[PDB]
């Protein structure tokens, strides 16, 4: 389960990267 | 007290939040190739860490590193 | 179940992505200079190669330890031509067509982790 | 709410704070006020207890789980109570045990013989499924 | 034979020491109400420092 | 506009918060009889329809605050009486000051809320599978919500000393 | 360094909960302060944390009284006996101090310790968790307890 | 905290070596009050038969 946690929070932090990028 | 699978798994998904870490500070504090891998060996050494990421993208990836080294360190002992 | 390459193929679909977006972005920089400052059109390209080429390196390296020996076949050719680049250190018509492929390899090979991860997972 | 009354502790990095100080992580940051710095250490106070419960707790339920120990011989049948043993309605094995004279089977065919369940199966297929 | 030997229940079966139940909210709320105490004791102390202040 | 989002999260968390309360369908155990507050109405309990009133009747001092439920009922006093604070913005305008008193009372009701249940689940245990109904599940929106209204009331504050 | 009177319990207080600490001592004389006290909290969390591992693991339930004569100086759980029979005859007429006591104790007390019969003694000791005991012979006691 | 590459090569070995002793003491520790606290002293005849 803290593997999948962890797997879950890294795409979720690409997929913010990915915003915030687009964003400017 | 940890199987040798978990072992290989530990060293891979430490290395993979480190790259990680640096592709995230990357598209944008330094946090290179070079400072991840030291921020996250004193994070998971339950060590105190130098800096902390100033993004959002790079919060959270330090939020759930902290958490995967509390229940494995908690699970060893 | 859970093995050690199930869990190698899980970490390829979160930083295959991210090579997605270099091989993106350069397209965009060659789109640029064909159009028409060049210096910091072509720098930049210098510094985006280098994690493109390390990241690839760890996909080599994963499936190494996972013994999925018959994925890391489907990725040695494509470390092989990062050694020819690294070596020697028009050209917009040859560089142009050595990015689309790029962006097909680094796509169809991510779409097997996508479903050969779930061969191990739910084959429990 | 505190650490902002009219200092870097706006909304997204007292969460980030508070965060490293759940997981006895730190941060570079710190409460430089005093009620900031008390609430810092209630806090820190409330993770260790829970960090250092659930550890003792993990590590008693990991021990309990290894210590186990299956039912192999009749005497260890005879004393652990949880599971009921039966046999044939009408057999030998009755026969046998009621004319046992062993105080390992004795015992065993006093606590048969006296069951409000179903200790007696007529068909051997049906005590198999049961 | 007639008071032991007839009994209801055993010593080796109800010493199961297995199976020990999750730690619950039953025992674990003396840290919660010491941290709500803790957070309104700060609430109120900066407050009145801000009160204080002030005047 | 942030100066119009706490007036209506106001009378969007006080009058959720009093129907949490209100409705006696917080926990359902097993006859399979849903549970309450202050009273449990059971059902199939040899009866086709039955509601009758629990009796609970140093630790006698958690039993009358389960019985007599303040703290569930304290959080929605202060949401009124914050949701008043910040009516206070058009009539004696040009204050500055009555906005933090509201930011004060929009916080305190959501101690006074996590305390309600820590009470009520201590007590509650105090094999049976039992489950949360829709009803307790309305009481946790009158904490996140008395959250973002409680840095919604101060962020104006600090804008408006700035 | 300042290291006042507020900063050096923050720093303590730091340092005991393991978090990591805002600022080190500047001098000799507070480095060996930082590093035994940091020596001292690390043993002291290591022992709690040993000690509710060891609590947890295995249970020591013992009896809240072990004699007749302890139960008579605490006097916080009221036992009771038969009413008419050889128990009520003993303890009536008995010239050691500890049983006397136990009998005046028995005669004035609210409410009534006293049960007809042992069926509803016995019904009582079970309802009662830690409030009742009853005095009976010891072969029906053992006989009670093996039922 | 070391700057360089091979002093924070040491820093990182030495943060192992004290996690292990660390966890490994805290986890014996553990163990020698639950061995103690699981005790029991030998009351009736059966239990000295066996012993
Ligand atoms: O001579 C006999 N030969 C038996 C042979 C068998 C077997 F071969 F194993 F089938 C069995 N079973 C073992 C377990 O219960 C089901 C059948 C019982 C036998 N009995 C006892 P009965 O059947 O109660 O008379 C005899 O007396
Ligand atoms: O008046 C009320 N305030 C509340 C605050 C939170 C919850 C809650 C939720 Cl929303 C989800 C899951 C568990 C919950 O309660 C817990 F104690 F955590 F178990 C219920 C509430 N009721
Ligand atoms: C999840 C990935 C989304 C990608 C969206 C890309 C949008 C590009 C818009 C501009 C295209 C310009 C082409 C010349
Ligand atoms: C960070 C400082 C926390 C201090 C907590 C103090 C708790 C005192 C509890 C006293 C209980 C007494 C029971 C007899
Ligand atoms: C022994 C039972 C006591 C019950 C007390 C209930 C008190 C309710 C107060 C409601 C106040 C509403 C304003
Ligand atoms: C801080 C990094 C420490 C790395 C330690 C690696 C130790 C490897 C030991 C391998 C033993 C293999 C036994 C079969
Ligand atoms: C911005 C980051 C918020 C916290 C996210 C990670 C928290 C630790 C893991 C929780 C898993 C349920
Ligand atoms: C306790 C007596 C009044 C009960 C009122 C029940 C109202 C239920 C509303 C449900 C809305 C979803
Ligand atoms: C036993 C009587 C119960 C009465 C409950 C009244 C609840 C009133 C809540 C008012 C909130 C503003
Ligand atoms: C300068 C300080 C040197 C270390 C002194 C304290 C070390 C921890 C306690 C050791 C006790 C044997
Ligand atoms: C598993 C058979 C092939 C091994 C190749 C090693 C290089
Ligand atoms: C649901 C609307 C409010 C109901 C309660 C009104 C006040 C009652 C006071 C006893
Ligand atoms: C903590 C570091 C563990 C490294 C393990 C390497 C494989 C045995
Ligand atoms: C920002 C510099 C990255 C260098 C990567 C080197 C990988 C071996
Ligand atoms: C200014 C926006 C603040 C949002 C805070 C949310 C807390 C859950
Ligand atoms: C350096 C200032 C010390 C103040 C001490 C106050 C004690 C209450
Ligand atoms: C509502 C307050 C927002 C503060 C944002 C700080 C980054
Ligand atoms: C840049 C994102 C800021 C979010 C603040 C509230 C969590």
């Amino acid at each position: 389960g803290v593997f999948y946690i962890l797997i879950g929070g890294l795409g979720l932090a690409m997929l913010v990267a990915l915003i915030e990028f687009c964003y400017k | 007290p940890l199987a040798y699978e978990i072992w290989m798994c530990i060293v891979f998904a430490y290395i993979g939040v480190s790259v990680v870490l640096f592709l995230v500070s990357r598209f944008s504090n330094e946090f290179g190739i070079f400072n991840s891998l030291w921020f996250s060996l004193g994070a998971f050494m339950r060590q105190g860490c130098d800096i902390s990421p100033r993004s959002l993208s790079g919060r959270i990836v330090g939020g759930v590193w902290w958490f995967f080294t509390l229940i494995i360190i908690s699970s060893y002992t | 179940a859970f093995t050690f390459a199930a869990f190698c193929y899980m970490l390829t679909l979160v930083l295959c992505a991210s090579l997605i977006f270099f091989v993106i972005w350069h397209i965009i920089a060659f789109d640029e200079l064909r159009t028409d400052n060049i210096e910091r059109i072509c720098c930049l390209l210098r510094k985006l190669v280098v994690p493109e080429y390390s990241i690839h390196g760890l996909f080599c390296l994963m499936f190494l330890c996972a013994a999925e020996w018959v994925t890391l076949g489907l990725n040695i050719p494509l470390l092989f031509y990062h050694l020819w680049r690294y070596f020697h250190r028009d050209i917009l018509n040859y560089c142009q067509k050595e990015s689309w492929c790029k962006l097909a390899f680094y796509l169809l090979s991510f779409f097997y982790y996508l479903y050969s991860m779930v061969y191990t997972l739910v084959s429990f | 709410l505190v650490s902002r009354f009219s200092n870097e502790f706006g909304i997204f990095n007292s969460l980030w704070f508070s965060l490293g100080a759940f997981m006895q992580q730190g941060c570079d940051i710190s409460p430089r006020s005093l009620s900031g710095r008390i609430v810092g250490g209630v806090w820190w106070f409330f993770t260790l207890i829970i960090i250092s419960s659930y550890t003792a707790n993990l590590a008693a339920f990991l021990t309990v789980e290894r210590m186990v120990s299956p039912i192999e011989s009749a005497e260890d049948l005879a004393k652990q109570t949880e599971i009921a043993y039966g046999t044939l309605e009408a057999g030998s094995t009755k026969e046998f045990f009621r004319r046992s004279k062993i105080a390992v089977f004795e015992k065993m065919w006093t606590y048969m013989k006296s069951a409000e369940p179903s200790v007696f199966v007529r068909t051997t297929e049906e005590g198999m499924i049961r | 034979k007639w008071w032991y030997d007839k009994g209801e229940c055993g010593s080796g079966g109800g010493d199961s020491k297995e199976k020990t139940s999750a730690l619950s909210l039953s025992n674990v709320a003396g840290v919660f109400y010491i941290l709500v105490g803790g957070l309104g004791l700060a609430m109120l102390v900066a407050l009145i420092e801000f009160c204080y202040k002030s005047r | 506009v942030q100066v119009l989002l706490t007036t209506i999260g106001a009378f969007s968390a006080f009058g959720l918060m009093t129907i949490a309360i209100s409705t006696d369908y917080w926990l359902y155990t097993r006859g399979l009889t849903h549970s309450g507050l202050w009273r449990i109405c059971c059902l199939e309990g040899l009866k086709r329809g039955v509601c009758v009133k629990i009796n609970h009747f140093a630790e006698y001092l958690l039993r009358v605050v389960r019985a007599s439920s303040i703290f569930p009922i304290l959080s929605a006093i202060l949401l009124l009486l914050g949701g008043v604070c910040v009516a206070a913005s058009r009539v004696y305008k040009s204050k500055r000051n009555i906005i933090l008193g509201a930011g004060i009372l929009f916080v305190a009701a959501g101690l006074s809320n996590i305390i309600g249940v820590i009470v009520y689940i201590s007590a509650n245990a105090g094999k049976n599978h039992y489950s949360y109904g829709w009803s307790f599940y309305f009481g946790g929106l009158s904490f996140i919500l008395a959250e973002v209204i409680g840095v919604l009331a101060v962020n104006i504050y600090i804008e408006r000393s700035r | 360094n300042e290291f006042g009177i507020f900063n050096s319990l923050w720093f303590s207080l730091g340092a005991f909960m393991r978090q990591g600490c805002d600022i080190s001592p500047r001098s000799l004389s507070g480095r060996i302060v930082g590093g035994v006290w940091w020596f001292f909290t690390l043993i002291i969390i290591s022992s709690y944390t040993a000690n509710l591992a060891a609590f947890l693991t295995v249970e020591r339930m013992v009896s809240p009284i072990e004699s007749a004569e302890d139960l008579s100086k605490q006097t916080e759980i009221a036992y009771g006996t038969l009413d008419s029979g050889s128990t009520k005859e003993f303890f009536r007429r008995s010239k050691i101090a500890v049983f006397d006591k136990m009998w005046t104790y028995m005669r004035s007390a609210e409410p009534s310790v006293f049960v007809r019969t042992t069926a509803e003694g016995v019904a009582r000791v079970r309802k009662s968790k830690g409030k009742y005991a009853y005095l009976l012979e010891s072969t029906m006691n053992e006989y009670i307890e093996q039922r």
